[PDB]
């Protein structure tokens, strides 16, 4: 999981 | 009626734009997970019967001139416009690969009066990408020039969007889920509303990093939608 | 579990805050024709069974302490809950009487982990007024703190919103007539939706300002909800 | 007709  | 005409001979383009690879002097990270995101949104128009364009890694000028060039063709045999936007992103911004560009220039050009072929036909954006560094820690004889736009947003405003870098971001995995379960069956706001609880249910931030750790999401539905979207 | 459950003993509390006189410190005009639409709504919401209260006249001061204290009221007999704002505003922002506050600091007030009895529970925040001073010239385990809201706003970002001085603003009036028609027919997307094409279609400014004539308005549903919502 |  990461962040746009 | 109360339903927009969806039997002109054309549903419509769905242009997808997939930004993945940023110019090293943005610092902007690359979005690993963003193709799979593509791949899944190409099959599920081609299955809702979109002219489906896929363009990847544009620069912020490059955006601009597509967007420009697409809303100058004419869209008289076409029951609506579908776009959508994979990338980094702020409130009311999304990125080109080498730098910021405003959400609002990219849908001028299909304002009511600027394209007149779309006029009084559903033009929905679709965008995945932040809106801000929030984190949600979680709990327990004229018409308007803004009419028939619908704006799908990832996330809340002000808000991180979350993409996971093996199954594609969070909101597009649910989108293109619920279409393809329910766009024989479901009006478009009933279809976005499951996506809105399929990312509020099933998703959870998994981080090394508590302050990223264990957070969620909930998309935004926006509608100046004047009739219900059915796509059968 | 595709809809939220509206069989609770009370379908909730409706809070109309009518501010109609703004003070000196301001500027700001007297907003002629809220008082058909505090009245408009009073009566509709009656109808679908809420607990309506009116108020009147409320400083920023009074309009947060006064959703403090609703927030801290056990809600957990209500199925939903409503808040109508009728005033003066900016992008993001609505007036007291004595001058503008954050929509954000509003409607954080009941956010799911703040206000435990109205988590799960549909929050429906409904704004008329302005966003902006553009015209609109026309053509032709967890669940996010921030799901479950539904905010019906009466404009586009950036815009103004109108209101005639004898009849009340153009989407109060068809918000009204739109629900009194289809609260028993419709899920409430698809009333708004219909509110959209009312506003859209039957209704254009007149005024011997030119700058001002003939200019239209879209409202602007923005949904974070995760269920479909029956009145019935 | 008036605007807020
Ligand atoms: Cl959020």
């Amino acid at each position: 999981d990461e962040v746009d | 009626d109360n339903s927009y005409k969806m039997d002109y001979p054309e549903m419509g383009l769905c242009i997808i734009i997939n930004n993945k690879n940023f110019h090293k002097s943005t610092g902007a990270t690359s979005r690993s997970g963003t193709d799979v995101d593509a791949a899944n949104l190409r099959e599920t128009f081609r299955n809702l019967k979109y002219e489906v364009r896929n363009k990847n890694d544009l620069t912020r000028e490059e955006i601009v001139e597509l967007m420009r060039d697409v809303s100058k063709e004419d869209h008289s045999k076409r029951s609506s416009f579908v776009c959508v936007l994979l990338s980094h992103g702020e409130e009311g911004i999304i990125f080109g690969t080498n730098g910021p560009v405003d959400l609002k220039k990219i849908t001028n050009f299909f304002r009511g009066d600027r394209c007149r072929s779309l006029t009084g036909k559903p033009k929905l954006f679709i965008i995945q990408a932040c809106r801000g560094t929030e984190l949600d820690c979680g709990i327990e004889h004229k018409i308007p020039v803004e009419a028939d736009f619908l704006y799908a947003y990832s996330t809340a405003p002000g808000y991180y969007s979350w993409r996971n870098s093996k199954d594609g971001s969070w909101f597009i995995q649910s989108l293109c889920a619920m279409l393809k379960q329910y766009a024989d069956k479901l009006e478009f706001m009933h279809i976005l509303t499951r996506v809105n609880r399929k990312v509020a249910t099933e998703f959870e931030s998994f981080s090394f990093d508590a302050t990223f750790h264990a957070k969620k999401q909930i998309p935004c539905i926006v509608s100046m939608l004047t009739k219900e979207l059915y796509f059968y």
